[PDB]
């Protein structure tokens, strides 16, 4: 079985890139034919981004000498601008003109999960319906190959032109293949502009040094493919052969030496004996009507029957095989099957909350690992455009210029899915302890709750004043 | 009774036969030698057309593949009743120890043992490349003649016709006979090792003595081999083109001693002739259950409880060393 | 089976280095083909570093005579500088220009887990986008071999040039092999500069003295390889042979002596009997249509059938074999399988919290053992650069110079993953007891909580004043 | 099976030393091939030392007439000096220049666990980067053999030169064997200097009088070796023979006397019968295609078949064998397997906390037994060096000189792993009871908590004053 799937013995990058197309193609096959990939990407979406992905700008006020109040007001301005620019209802923020920021993050994270890499391009849109002429078009991974599909070279390696030190200079984007009859032409695309401008945002997780591509799926999913095939076929055979039945006719006849002599005489010159016996047996079956049930017994003149003696008859064991292996690959691939297909077998209280909190912290890990890159890159490009357009005003006491301290000025964090609910009592006792001991700040409280302290305080002011005015109890 | 690992010698000083002509060791998991099993020389010429490739090539089925290896298993006692070989003044207090006396006496016993098997193996070698016949024989054992197939022109004799003794001691040159016997040797001869008096009447001719170069003119590692075994191989010098050596090794038999070499004999051949060291099964339960059924040698130290309630060192082997090409050497008895 | 994998009997270093390439290559094979290594490295990442790795500078104020307040303010300055330098959004802190500090620690810890060693190099970047011209390029372990792949020598041993006493002087870095056709050339690299400068940070865990390389994985994982193979093959055979069926035809015929005489006469000169019988049987099967199901019965003229009598039919036992061995190697390799593939079988409350606290303390062990080295080395290099650039001001009353007391001045600790959550009630009763009895300090409280006392106090001030101003309840 | 492993009947020292090399070599084999030794040494590390090993100097103030306050201040000075000297970030405290104090203790305890002994040497480093010119190089146990590997003698016994009374005078250190081709030369090393200076710290646990070496591992682990082998092989055989199947062909034929007569006639002169029958059967199998499945039935002409009748078919029992024996050797070797490979089977509350507290107290035993020796020896050497350098000031009223009362002056204790957590409620109710009844002192409270009373009080002062200043609640 190791024949149809073969690992070379070498560093992972040189063991994957030669068989990149086959592994990725069979990955496409399984993610299309199989529901597990859809469920996994959907849960990753709903744990990492969830409803939305919220920007929070925190310029390094302490290091830059900027006042915290000026930083906070400038952040208010940039947050209002960014939310109003992102909430465009006409899907107009993409060059394809059919994806908002939500689906920017969606397709980016999905493709960085599947192929391990995502490709964003900051292009200059001309549609004047918005103040900001920068859109972000996502680039397929099929596009990145060496110019004219040539094999890897000295410095042109699977489509990326690098130096001897590996520094990613640029890329050869092959032309799109949709419809299925466009030819591919390779075009030069630099990774970033010299001034720090993020033109081609290439975010991938390298497992080792010098690696150019991300992680796969199929190269650990062939075994589900062939287990589902084998369980499927074995259930089919079991079902079809629980009551397969042979309906033949035998007789006494069979006078050993006499039967053999009759057969030999028929073979030599006395076939009339066989013809007469066949006629008698045909008359037998047409005067009997030899019929078993609703159907006719298949015509068998005496002396021939099937021997449907069977193989071993122990239990198939597939039960504990499949539970063990589903277990196995479930906290292999990472998301547990007791919800990837939802068993409720013997699961208990500590079971539930321990599994939930470890899995949720681990999704927080993946979120902070493979979402903040895209978030910061897009925010940096948008903030550069805003500074170009003088939408928001930089602090006058800027210790470093915007172009010099884009990292310092464009320092930001992002908020993923909403408020976690698992037990209730858990979150509420945590909340009461934090609010009584002061062990929670504005920033981490809002991180835990998916809200904002400024708005909760303003709305509590509104709550109290409306209760006082209408006669309610604050 | 001490463990197997107490078998450290680092003393491999066989007289240039099992180390230089007969390097080709083949210990087996099976009793006999199966020359059909040994690849030996491989069928080594034919190619295939530039369209497809041909059949499968095997070990080319040696005609005779059944001879009995000399399974030799001697032993001795290392009873701590002797005063031993005392290397000069390295603290005889440890000899006073039964532990040190017993361990270095098993050292001495076993080294005697492998040099015994080495000397019997050298007698096998001298029989082999002097007549092509070897006598696999012993009491309570049938004598099997193991023949490599030495040809008649490899057994032609100097006494036939004109003898070197019956020649001019001053003007006659035996070089003519040298190439005469070397031509039908299936190769080039580069050592002319004699037995002592054979070299004596060889050099009795003047032409020999003003044709030979006494100088080093170091040709190969044979000088290093002589420096190692300065005992019985004697590098006489250069005869110009060819090296002149004399072997005067001696075996000390049951009651007397005598040279390995016969009175006046010669073998003309190369220093790189192919020599097989096929080795049979080792009949020791220890060897089988630890997988030393296919090896060179096996030592052990072991105690007998009961009638011979003692302790012994046991050495077991099974060599059947032969020569791949008996025609490689021309064997001549001299005048 | 011990044939394809062989341990010599010798000290571990001389038992591993001769077979270094084979063991490491099969380790690559299993970490690429198998999901367990990916899950293990991911959990090690999320337990050791987690979200981030936080620096805290504590110069030995008491020993150096430095005031604690001056040390704390100087630490504030260096922490602001280090966070703003580390938060670079363009991935520019590496020579490869594609990894931030997070992935510095990520690749370093991953490679120090796999090969047991990590190789960092402090190089002088020329990119002026940042104030600090020092980057840190990580060096592959394949690079360290003797000059031109020569075997170990007297003092040149597997690529490291040492003295008789073993002191690691320098290294022979072979040239990179990506693309798969660059030749290797060996270049000299000293371990550290004489002035204490950390040029080549070589952090590895030696199991014994004189050892040069770290620990492996495959040399304890071959047994999972071959157990997964054997369970896979045995399930395949069981599935395919639960209903394998032989469909042959026998007849009565068989008149012993007569049949034998007929066969002998056919063999001698009377093959016409066999031809006639074969013709009669062919007419038999073409006038019967001998058909069992949806398929035709394979053509068998009488007198020959398969004997599919089986082997023993006891239960395979693989169930308790595999549970025992998964158990076995799970708290062998160290991380328990009841989460490396997530079983919830009969697991209880004391089960959960005992296992969780012991495993988490043990990850704290690994963190403090294999992360603080890299953290301190990188911090020392960065602080040396900062002192060169006069970014932060050393205390004027320095009892020892910076170069003399780099260890004393650059004394630091680091914080790994965030706030542990397992039970809730546990952490909260611990917190209330510590805050009532005073049994927790600033430093260990912040270690337990993943926060900072200064910022929690400042934000509590902000909390109270905003509640007072807006009308809320402090 | 007792053949490959043999105990003599004699005192343990003379029963181990003759077979020292073989037992230690197979111990190396199993600790390298097997994960149990790695897990055991790792847990011993994390229970004995854990994060760090803390010095606490308590000179006998009461006996020496020293004031307790002067002793405490002098201890403060020596503790600051020792921590700053130990925290060297360049790994420079060893002659190998690659191990700090942590890995001093690590390798020492690991080797004193494996071989039962550890060998430290106090050497005079010349590297002037630190004030203290004393380093401590650890010495391999392979080095200690009689001069030139001679067997034991009257007073030169396995490398140690002693008197008739056994007093260990010195040692014969063989030269290192790395690379694998250095010769060994034996050098004289005294155990200690006459003035009480600890030059060659030889710490081992002797089971009886006159014993020179410590305890082993393999001499109780051969049975795991051969049980793992036997379970491995028996699972392989069970898996391969659950569905081994013989596919031969038989026929009716077999006319007893006629078949025997035909065979005899063939043997004598009538082989043409056998040739004709073989031809007929070859035509049979080439006109039938006798094929069972996806594969061809192996060619068997009639009259020969395999008899694969089996042995007994009872359950193997290996299940309860292995549970009983794992149980057995688990609280043999000492650390329970319900965490050496982590079973959660039927384990309960009293189970958990009783097992945990007994095992932890027993690790406290091992810690105080095999760590305090090395700690006190290293502290004595370092304190002697400090007195030489006048780093810390001895009390002026010294009743005895430093050289005379090194034990009295250098009296010290050490703290191992951090604060134990098992249940929470347990530790907190213990803490509240101790703090209400006063049944806990500074020293044993800090021993239980892994903290310091002076620092907890100073930090509580800081806590209260910062809460008062910022407006929080003390």
């Amino acid at each position: 079985q190791l024949r149809s799937w073969n690992p070379p013995s070498e560093s992972v990058d040189a063991a994957l890139l030669p068989n990149f197309t086959r592994g990725n193609a069979r990955a496409d096959d399984l993610v299309r034919n199989n529901g597990y990939a859809a469920n996994a990407i959907q849960l990753h979406q709903d744990h990492i981004v969830g409803s939305f992905f919220r920007l929070s700008h925190r310029p390094s006020w302490r290091y830059l000498g900027i006042g915290e109040e000026e930083a906070r007001a400038f952040s208010r301005e940039v947050e209002a601008a960014w939310k109003e620019f992102a909430e465009d209802d006409c899907c107009c923020i993409d060059v394809e003109r059919k994806r908002t920021f939500t689906m920017m993050i969606r397709e980016g994270v999905a493709m960085h999960a599947f192929n391990g890499e995502l490709f964003v391009q900051a292009t200059w849109d001309t549609s004047s319906s918005r103040l900001f002429r920068t859109q972000f078009r996502m680039v397929s991974p099929k596009r990145i190959s060496n110019p004219n599909n040539t094999g890897d070279s000295r410095n042109c390696r699977a489509g990326v032109q690098i130096n001897d030190s590996g520094a990613a200079l640029g890329y050869y984007v092959s032309e799109d293949g949709y419809p299925g009859w466009m030819p591919q032409k390779w075009t030069w695309i630099p990774r970033e502009l010299p001034g720090g401008r993020a033109s081609f945002i290439h975010v991938f997780e390298p497992v080792e040094d010098g690696q150019t591509r991300g992680a796969n799926v199929f190269y650990s999913v062939m075994e589900q493919m062939k287990m589902l095939d084998t369980l499927q076929n074995t259930q089919l055979q079991s079902a079809i052969v629980k009551a397969m039945y042979a309906a033949t006719i035998e007789s006494e006849l069979d006078t050993q030496s006499a039967m053999d002599f009759i057969l030999g005489a028929n073979s030599q010159e006395q076939r009339e004996r066989l013809t007469g016996w066949i006629g008698e047996i045909a008359a037998y079956y047409a005067a009997a009507p030899v019929r078993l049930g609703g159907a006719k017994v298949p015509h068998l003149m005496p002396g021939d029957s099937l021997n449907l003696q069977t193989a071993q008859d122990t239990d198939n064991g597939y039960s504990v095989f499949e539970q063990s292996l589903l277990r196995y690959i479930a906290a292999g691939l990472g998301v547990s099957y007791e919800q990837l297909s939802r068993n409720y077998a013997q699961m208990s209280y500590s079971t539930a909350r321990a599994s939930a909190n470890e899995s949720w912290a681990y999704f927080m890990g993946r979120r902070k690992f493979v979402a903040s890159r895209q978030a910061s890159q897009m925010f940096l490009c948008w903030l550069e455009e805003a500074i170009v357009r003088r939408v928001v005003t930089l602090p006058s006491k800027a210790r470093f210029s915007f172009q010099e301290a884009r990292s310092a000025w464009g320092n930001c964090d992002w908020i993923g899915s909403g408020r976690m609910a698992i037990d209730g009592l858990k979150e509420v006792q945590e909340a009461v302890m934090l609010i009584e001991a002061g062990l929670s700040t504005y920033e981490k409280e809002c991180a835990k709750r998916g809200d904002d302290y400024q708005e909760i305080f303003a709305q509590q002011v509104r709550e109290t004043m409306e209760r006082r005015a209408a006669g309610l109890k604050p | 009774a001490q463990l197997l690992a107490a078998n450290e010698q680092k003393f491999k000083f066989d007289p240039l036969f099992l180390r230089l002509f007969f390097r080709e060791s083949y210990p087996f998991t099976t009793e006999k030698v199966y020359l059909s099993q040994i690849p030996g020389l491989v069928n080594m010429a034919l190619y295939v057309s530039p369209i497809v490739s041909g059949e499968v090539i095997r070990s080319r089925g040696g005609s005779t593949s059944e001879f009995t290896p000399g399974y030799v298993k001697p032993k001795h006692e290392v009873n701590p009743q002797m005063t031993l070989r005392r290397l000069p003044d390295e603290d005889p207090q440890n000899l006073a120890d039964p532990a040190y006396r017993r361990r270095r006496i098993i050292m001495q016993n076993m080294r005697d043992e492998e040099l015994a098997i080495a000397q019997v193996e050298e007698m096998q070698a001298v029989s082999a490349v002097l007549k092509g016949k070897y006598t696999m024989t012993g009491e309570a054992f049938d004598p099997v003649e193991v023949d490599m197939g030495r040809s008649e022109e490899n057994n032609i004799t100097q006494s036939g016709g004109t003898e070197w003794s019956k020649r001019d001691k001053s003007t006659y040159d035996p070089t003519d006979d040298i190439e005469a016997y070397a031509l039908n040797a299936s190769g080039v001869v580069n050592i002319i090792v004699f037995d002592p008096k054979g070299w004596a009447l060889f050099r009795s001719f003047k032409a020999v003595k003003e044709k030979l170069d006494t100088r080093r003119g170091s040709n190969s590692e044979l000088e290093t081999a002589v420096k190692d075994l300065g005992k019985a191989v004697s590098y006489k010098g250069m005869y110009g083109d060819v090296a002149i050596v004399v072997y005067s090794g001696q075996y000390v038999e049951n009651g007397v001693k005598k040279n390995f070499l016969p009175d006046n004999t010669m073998v003309l051949g190369n220093t790189q002739a192919r020599g097989l060291r096929t080795y049979g099964c080792i009949q020791d339960a220890d060897a089988q259950r630890e997988g030393i059924n296919a090896s060179a040698r096996y030592p052990k130290n072991w105690v007998t409880t009961g009638d011979p309630a003692r302790e012994f060192t046991m050495i077991q082997s099974a060599p059947l060393m032969l020569l791949a090409d008996p025609d490689e050497f021309v064997s001549v008895q001299l005048a």
